[PDB]
RNA sequence: AUCGAGAGGU
């Protein structure tokens, strides 16, 4: 998921949601959906695709 | 309250 | 109807597989990044180099 | 031991059960209420008037003080008063019925008193006053009347039961939240803003002279709460200037001070004192360094004085003597420098104090080590409600009545005659600035209104129970809707939980106009004085005594955004701050974030911080369930059992309070969401509970499943947990079905057209005469629903119907976003609704004598009489139910005397004396009189609206939907024998074309439909709950058990030929809707007919008969084709052609008289040489009015070479 | 960098000619000082308590313990901080 | 890469790592250990201009370090980058330099006094200091060691 | 600078010059940019509305319009009874405010 | 009728 060209971006201090820690710069996240719409989108990437 | 509303409510017959 | 968006057990595998060997990918990018072992690309400071 | 998601569910039913989704609203009305309007009475309770003795040289002359206290205010229940002066109390529905404001009225107690002074000699202000005369009690005075909220703890439906509402005519699912403003309901939508007393360090961007700018938007606790903002700029280096300059921009100063010099102003003279405000290392030498060159441009200050001198020259006065402009300054320093800080004498060092920081933190952001702010981070703004607007609305109003009773004592005072306290007050102040603003949204005084904030108030939006419930939850942020910032407009990570992600509107207010999310909290404001005192009392180190050289590394506190000292252990204080918290002995509104890295303990009090719920994790050290909720199964338990039990007090039930009180529920703001680590479930708590405990967290996973990342071995403690993810979507995205498994602006479509979903709004639509309403015959409840539903009770008030759905192309009459309905189903009573409209008439009248009578209008007499028909008119003037009308037919039949004195051609015989003033139907519109109320108005005069009914069947070119942003129109309608059937008989009542599912990716939709036929087939309902565990594959194998092939797949046959298709149909039941979009309600054709009266171009609108326009794009369009009569026709014949006749010699238009055939021109005294030129009758105005202006646009038809 | 010890303003640098000599002079009163070196120009071109920094099983060089948080610089380089000793590393 | 180095834009802010403003009495001595051997050689080697113009030398050493890296990337030699800094500034500015082999790539600068103003005007003259410091501003973003001007970077 | 003295200056202008300047001497001459006489359009041009009633309310260029009669009127009294010429000034001033916010 | 505000449609 792109927002502005660039990975999710951290909202947050150094963290793009308060299920992660700081500084995280994994897939997950940063909003990669590794996930299908037929398997279903967990919370977070629920909220990154919205953003996006 | 409760108990005043009620009592307005029922008697705006009377009261009126 | 749904039964399109479905792909067999193996053609999941495969899918898998390829996630998860992209997750190793950015694993080991983000471990060069915080050893400065990712040398950063003409005109790119070392931050976008990686986000690239 | 684990949480499960059927206790989270439990959890969140005692929410609701002890929480409404008009909660804030009425929550920040009754603190209105309540509290503040007392406070504003308070600030301005006193007014004194001192009549010195003039001197007229008559022996007697002694001066005077007179003296007016408000005091206690007391709001009675809403009432009403009628013509003949008879007052009972008022009712929400009869002030529906008869247009009339749901107000309380309101009395304030007043004192008078009055004084001499004991000697007139006195310098004036000297004097001392002795009692003279005074008031032995109160007078209890009316001063006004103030909208009561529905269902607030003042209206008289308060604590009022079921039956009694209905006794009432009051829909028991209604919520309340609103006003009734002149019988039309008014929400108040909650207005965001940037949050006061907070410093914020922006960065100006190039080529601006700026190059950053700290801000504080400082605002009083409660005196006018906000009224000074002060900036501290740093100038861009120049390449005559080595050095960045700061300067301090305050109120009522025309020029922007240097800080060195505000800062000698406030007595910290010495360079060291003032580097050690601003710098508190000794040894970091960049930001001293930074410092210097203000130092250099400020030395030609070095003493207070004079400091004060320069800040008063630059006052907006000029002329002045030097100690009325050192006067000023000081008075500008204590009082217009952070008054949120304090504004009383002998506090200049505090003010010095927050000044070095705010110039620390923006140095900070200017040397780079600190990243600028963030203007849309959510937990640096506030949403004011109902409370604090209505609050900042009624201290004006009573301003401006207390202004109005000084004025009272000076006129009375002045010709010596007795002051009355009743006669004082002007009521109408108050009453009908409230009535105004509530009523117009324009927000303040009706004299203000271009300044004024608008669209503050809205229109209740009665479409849908689910439609009023996101009004009532509604946010705007008042940015500009044209500029193109999409930054405001975007979604923003702190908006998790607060907002609904999806519920947004499409176009220019997308994401600034935005909706609640289901368990949203916002805080309604405590008081910070138990907190200080804590404070003061736990150890913190006031900020006189603070010393930044001996504790350098002590953190600082802050509460409210002042900076009321250091601590020198703050980890320990937060933790006892929030035990304290989890105790309800600290407001749980209370935000105590502590910031690690910048050494801070902010603490807020204030309203507007949007907060929501979340589970405690067990982090004691010595605690034995480490890393579990502090929420056990036990809990859950007494949940269950007090959910039933009503012999126990209503108060003392555990509940929703008593897992807060009990210290396991937490509400955190965005602000303290950044201080805390929160796992996503319960399930992912216990999986890192045991990655951290060794076991490999390994298991043969069902491949269906979502798949989640690993647990993260970084995070070693979680210190919340959330209840259910799905409590972040709003009231409409909580009613689509596997949101989560559809592309979001889906989502976002669905939740706006559930808007205009057809149902049945309140179960009192009989009762109510509203000016618009659809309902739906045969409402059903989903098949595939949400656990969230039974919290927004739409099951109960469903605005939809199960249709049997088949994607196939049959027949290709559903290409392009068109679907096929069954024309059996439609006969049977599918999607079939009723449309309810109501026309309002009333008896008007000026002066003494009424000039309108509700009469059936006879020709004889009335002049100018419509061309409806009167037949259908009663006796009364009135239209009886039951009877049918159409098109022009008057409902309504009225008269208006005409003067005497008027002479209409003779068209007004010696009978002709009244005018028509009838009201007819739409023209658009017919159908049958439902209803005609009849009452009279506040004024006493009649007052009648008469409803009408019209039922509205499903025909080609309506408006369906499903819940997933598919929505089409009816492109045809095939019989029960001409559609394809099953081997069972099933034929669909609506088909749709596949291609609508492929680019859209709304999977959702066949996963829908799916669960649907599941659930149908075996009753049981079917959750459709987002990020729960239900996968297509157990729905399939559940589809598969019912002898149906498991991915919804059917063989059907061809209705025409009995043929057995080749391909096999998706068949199943979806939830559709019917929307508000009806192709009767839309078809528009126009010959002829009215005109504008100044351009005499064919009107706008349907309604009104009116053309349509032919625009910009459309003329290009028809010039790029080439057709130069295609545009002299529709722009010139069609639309308002003109003639007119020129002077060849002036080229002016000219006298015309065609009848007589003589043409003049008086300026040419020209009688022969004319012209005659057809043109648009715009272009004639246009040269009109030109030609008032002194421009001659001549038109010459002759080359005048 | 030198402050008055008279009014406490800031001392300027100066040269004393006749001595040859760098001194920082008040341009307030008439303070002077002799300067220890006084380069005038310069031109350059507790976290272990925070719940949300990511945490590691590295080893602490002073205490020998073995948690520790980290979090990159504000290059993408990690410094760390023992969680038992608060001992600030690097990547080493 | 060599018409990209041509090309390229580098002023001596590009280049330089550090600036400073010592107070070094002794223009045949240094104060400085690391500036001992090179500043020894320069004087090993007499100069009759040099051997007059010393005692014009103001004892203010605006010092200016510069990386290595950076030079190499550029291409840049210290002669290169001290003649043009010379020719920017002509005669006003006595400088000196190292070796390339140098582990500290240094270039010392002193102002040349102007013999011919008559010490009569000593209530405005600017701190030799403050002047050195406005020298150095002009010197970071001013003068241009290669490229072309605008032209900031290249692909 | 009065518009009389500008009107002066600009009937003062000599053809040529005006011709070196590029102003049409036929049709744009100087001096009628200043305003000696106001024309008033027509009441098509400036309807009054008519509410379904006895309304006569007039439209907002007939409401500016007799503001600057008004202002005109108090000019001319000013001038005929002798009023000092700073009471003068007073309505000056008023009526060119008038004319510029009408057009 | 006019003006202003708001809600919506593609």
């Amino acid at each position: 998921q792109i927002v502005e060209g660039k990975r999710i971006p951290f909202g947050f201090k150094y963290r793009t949601l308060p299920h992660f820690p700081k500084d995280d710069d994994s897939p997950e996240s940063r909003g990669f959906i590794e996930n299908s719409y037929l398997r279903g989108l967990t919370p977070q990437e629920f909220f990154f695709h919205a953003m996006a | 309250l409760g108990a005043t509303n009620r009592e307005l409510i029922n008697n705006r017959a009377a009261n009126r | 109807g749904i039964g399109d968006t479905i792909a067999d057990a193996d053609t999941m595998k495969e899918v898998t597989r390829t996630v998860k060997e992209a997750r190793r990918q950015v694993a080991e990018c983000i471990q060069d990044a915080q050893h400065n072992r990712l040398k950063p690309e003409p005109g790119m400071t070392l931050r976008e180099s990686f986000e690239a | 031991e684990t949480l499960t998601q059927e206790d989270c569910w439990t959890v969140i039913s005692s929410f609701f059960e002890e929480t409404s989704l008009a909660r804030q609203q009425l929550f920040s009305f009754d603190e209105f209420v309540q509290n503040t309007m007392q406070e504003i009475v308070d600030d301005d309770s006193t007014l004194t008037l001192d009549q010195y003795a003039q001197h007229t040289g008559a022996q007697g002359d002694v001066t005077r003080r007179y003296e007016i206290n408000f005091g206690q205010i007391y709001l009675s229940r809403p009432t009403m008063t009628e013509a003949d002066g008879s007052t009972t109390t008022m009712f929400p529905q009869e002030a529906r019925l008869r247009n009339l404001t749901y107000s309380s009225p309101l009395y304030v107690d007043m004192r008078k008193k009055v004084m001499v002074a004991a000697d007139s000699n006195v310098p004036i202000g000297e004097e001392e006053w002795l009692v003279e005369e005074e008031d032995e009690e109160p007078s209890k005075v009316f001063i006004g009347k103030i909208p009561i909220m529905l269902r607030s703890t003042f209206c008289i439906l308060n604590g009022v039961s079921d039956s009694e509402l209905y006794d009432l005519n009051e829909c028991p699912y209604d919520q309340g939240g609103y006003f009734i403003i002149n019988g039309s309901e008014k929400v108040i939508i909650a207005q965001e803003r940037s949050a006061a007393n907070i410093v914020q360090v922006f960065k100006k961007a190039a080529p601006s002279p700026i190059a950053y700018v700290a801000e504080i938007r400082s605002a009083l606790e409660r005196g006018s709460r906000l009224i000074s903002s002060m900036q501290i700029k740093l100038m861009a280096r120049n390449t005559e200037n080595s050095g960045q300059t700061i300067r301090a921009t305050l109120p009522y100063i025309r020029s922007d001070i240097p800080i060195v010099i505000v800062f000698r102003a406030l007595g910290v003279v010495p360079d060291r004192d003032i580097l050690e405000h601003i710098c508190y290392d000794p040894n970091d030498f960049q930001m001293l360094e930074m410092m210097k060159p203000c130092i250099e441009e400020a030395f030609v200050i070095q003493d207070k004085d004079i400091a004060l001198d320069y800040i008063g020259k630059r006052g907006s006065t000029t002329g002045v003597t030097r100690e009325k402009r050192l006067r000023y300054a000081h008075d500008i320093l204590q009082k217009e420098l952070l008054p949120h800080i304090t504004t009383m004498e002998g506090f200049e060092t505090r003010k010095a104090f927050f000044l070095g920081y705010m110039i620390h933190r923006m140095l900070l952001c200017a040397l780079e080590r600190r990243e600028p702010d963030d203007r849309d981070h959510f937990g640096k703004k506030r949403l004011d409600l109902a409370g604090p607007l209505l609050a900042s609305l009624f201290r004006m109003l009573f301003r401006k009545m207390t202004r109005d009773v000084y004025k009272y004592m000076q006129k009375c005072v002045e010709t010596n005659r007795e002051f009355n306290l009743t006669l004082a007050v002007k009521s109408n102040i108050i009453t009908n600035g409230l009535r105004y603003s509530l009523a117009t949204g324009n927000w303040g005084d009706q004299k203000r209104s271009m300044v004024n904030r608008v669209g503050v108030s809205q229109v209740l939006n009665r479409y849908t129970f689910a439609s009023t419930l996101s009004h009532l939850r509604r946010t705007n942020t008042p940015i500009g809707r044209d500029g193109k910032l999409a930054k405001p407009r975007q979604l923003h990570n702190t908006h998790w939980g607060m907002v609904c992600p999806a519920e947004t509107p499409e176009g220019q207010a997308c994401g600034l106009v935005k909706n609640l999310s289901l368990m949203s909290y916002v805080s309604v404001g405590s008081p910070s004085a138990p907190i200080i005192e804590f404070l003061e009392e736990w150890g913190l180190e006031t900020l006189e005594d603070y010393n930044p050289s001996a504790s350098p590394n002590a953190t600082k506190v802050f509460v409210n955004g002042v900076w009321l000292g250091v601590h020198r252990d703050p980890a320990h204080l937060t933790e006892t701050l929030r035990s304290l918290r989890r105790r309800l002995d600290i407001s749980a509104e209370v935000s105590i974030v502590r910031d690690i890295r910048e050494k801070e303990l902010r603490l807020f009090t204030d309203a507007g911080r949007i907060c929501r719920p979340l589970f405690i994790v067990d982090n004691n050290p010595n605690s034995e369930r480490r890393g579990e909720l502090c929420i056990r199964k036990e809990h859950i338990q007494q949940l269950i059992e007090d959910k039933d039990r009503y012999d126990i007090d209503p108060e003392q039930r555990f509940g929703w309070t008593a897992l807060v009180s009990s210290g396991l529920i937490e509400y955190l703001d965005a602000e303290e969401e950044e201080t805390v680590m929160i796992a996503m479930s319960p399930e992912d708590l216990e999986a890192s509970r045991q990655m951290q405990a060794g076991y490999e967290v390994k298991e043969e996973l069902d491949p269906a499943q979502r798949v989640k990342p690993a647990p993260n071995p970084h995070v070693h403690a979680w210190t919340h947990c959330e209840i259910h993810p799905a409590m972040i979507l709003g009231i409409l995205a909580s009613i689509i079905p596997f949101p989560d498994h559809n592309q979001s602006p889906r989502n976002t479509y669905q939740s706006a057209m559930g808007k205009q979903a057809m149902g049945v709004y309140l179960t009192n639509y009989q009762v109510r005469m509203d000016t618009m309403a659809n309902i739906l015959y045969y409402p059903q409840k989903p098949l595939a629903t949400t656990r969230s539903m039974e919290y927004l009770k739409f099951r109960e008030l469903p605005a939809g119907q199960n249709a049997i759905v088949a994607i196939l192309c049959y027949s290709g009459y559903n290409q392009e976003d068109s679907i096929i309905m069954n024309q059996a189903s439609i006969d049977r009573g599918l999607f079939r609704s009723i449309f309810y409209r109501t026309y309002t008439d009333q008896e008007k009248k000026i002066g003494m004598t009424v000039m309108e009578e509700f009469e059936r209008p006879v020709r004889s007499t009335t002049l100018r009489m419509k061309h409806g028909t009167y037949d259908k008119l009663e006796d009364d003037g009135l239209i009886a139910p039951g009877t049918r009308v159409s098109g022009e037919d008057i409902i309504i039949g009225k008269t208006a005397p005409i003067p005497l004195d008027h002479e209409e051609l003779g068209q007004r015989t010696q009978l002709h004396a009244k005018r028509d003033v009838s009201t007819p139907l739409r023209s658009t519109e017919s159908g049958i009189v439902d209803q005609v109320m009849v009452t009279t108005n506040q004024e006493g005069l009649k007052f009648v609206k008469v409803r009408m009914r019209s039922t509205r069947i499903p025909q080609i070119g309506d408006k369906f939907a499903s819940r997933h942003g598919q929505k089409g129109t009816i492109g045809m309608t095939y019989r029960h024998e001409d559609m394809p059937f099953s081997a069972q008989g099933i034929v669909p009542d609506i088909i749709i074309n596949p291609h609508a599912i492929p680019s859209r990716m709304t999977v959702a939709h066949l996963v829908e439909c799916q669960l649907s036929k599941v659930s149908a087939l075996s009753g049981f309902e079917g959750d459709a709950t987002p990020f729960t565990d239900v996968t297509v594959e157990a729905v399939s194998k559940l589809l598969r058990s019912h002898g149906f092939q498991s991915r919804g797949f059917e063989v059907m046959y061809h209705g025409h030929t009995g043929r057995k298709l080749v391909a096999q149909v998706f068949l199943g039941p979806t939830y559709y809707q019917r929307l508000k979009h009806l192709v009767d309600d839309k078809i528009h054709a126009r010959a002829r007919g009215p005109v504008q009266i100044l351009t005499r171009q064919p009107v706008e609108g349907r309604s009104r008969d009116g053309g349509l326009r032919f625009g910009e794009m459309e003329r290009d369009c028809q010039i790029s084709h080439g057709c130069s009569s295609v545009l002299r026709e529709r722009l010139f014949d069609c639309s308002d052609a003109y003639r007119v006749i020129v002077c060849d010699i002036c080229g002016l238009i000219a006298i015309a008289s065609y009848k007589k055939d003589s043409y003049e021109c008086r300026s040419c005294q020209n009688r022969t040489r004319f012209s005659q030129v057809y043109l648009p009758y715009a272009a004639k105005l246009l040269f009109q009015e030109l030609m008032s202006m002194n421009i001659a646009p001549r038109l010459f038809t002759k080359n005048h070479k | 960098f030198q402050y008055c010890i008279e009014c406490n303003n800031m001392l300027y640098p100066r040269e004393d000619k006749v001595d040859r000599v760098l001194r920082l002079a008040c341009r307030n009163c008439d303070y002077s000082e002799i300067a220890a070196t006084s380069k005038v120009y310069r031109h350059e071109l507790d976290a272990s308590t925070d719940p949300t920094l990511p945490r590691s099983d590295k080893e602490c060089p002073r205490c020998h313990q073995h948690e520790a948080v980290f979090y990159q610089t504000h290059m993408m380089t990690l410094i760390y901080v023992c969680v038992h000793c608060g001992f600030a590393f690097e990547e080493q | 890469k060599n018409v990209q180095t041509q090309i390229e834009h580098t002023t001596l802010s590009t280049v330089t790592s550090a600036t400073e403003i010592h107070y070094d009495p002794d223009p045949q001595d240094t104060v400085i250990e690391e500036d001992k051997d090179f500043v020894e050689a320069f004087f090993a080697i007499p100069d009759e201009e040099v051997e007059e113009n010393l005692y014009k030398q103001s004892p203010w050493l605006l010092r200016l370090e510069l990386d290595r890296a950076k030079m190499l990337d550029k291409k840049l030699s210290m002669s290169d980058v001290a003649g043009k800094i010379a020719e920017s500034f002509e005669r006003d500015l006595f400088t000196i330099w190292s070796e390339d082999n140098a582990d500290k790539l240094i270039i010392r600068c002193r102002i040349i006094r102007d013999d011919d103003r008559k010490a009569e005007d000593d209530d405005n003259m600017i701190e030799e200091d403050v002047f050195l410091k406005t020298i150095e501003g002009h010197m970071l973003e001013s003068i241009s060691l290669r490229g072309v001007p605008n032209i900031t970077r290249v692909y | 600078l009065s518009p009389l003295e500008v009107h002066t200056i600009f009937t003062h202008i000599s053809s040529e010059d005006l011709a070196h300047l590029g102003l049409n001497e036929q049709y744009a001459r100087p001096d009628w940019m200043i305003i000696t006489v106001l024309p008033v359009p027509p009441p098509s041009v400036r309807p009054s509305i008519s509410v379904d009633g006895t309304s006569r309310g007039e439209d907002d260029l007939t409401h500016k319009l007799s503001d600057i009669i008004k202002a005109n009127a108090n000019v001319r009294r000013c001038e005929q009874e002798g009023a000092p010429a700073h009471i003068v000034s007073e309505y000056e001033q008023l009526l060119q405010f008038h004319v510029a916010t009408y057009m």
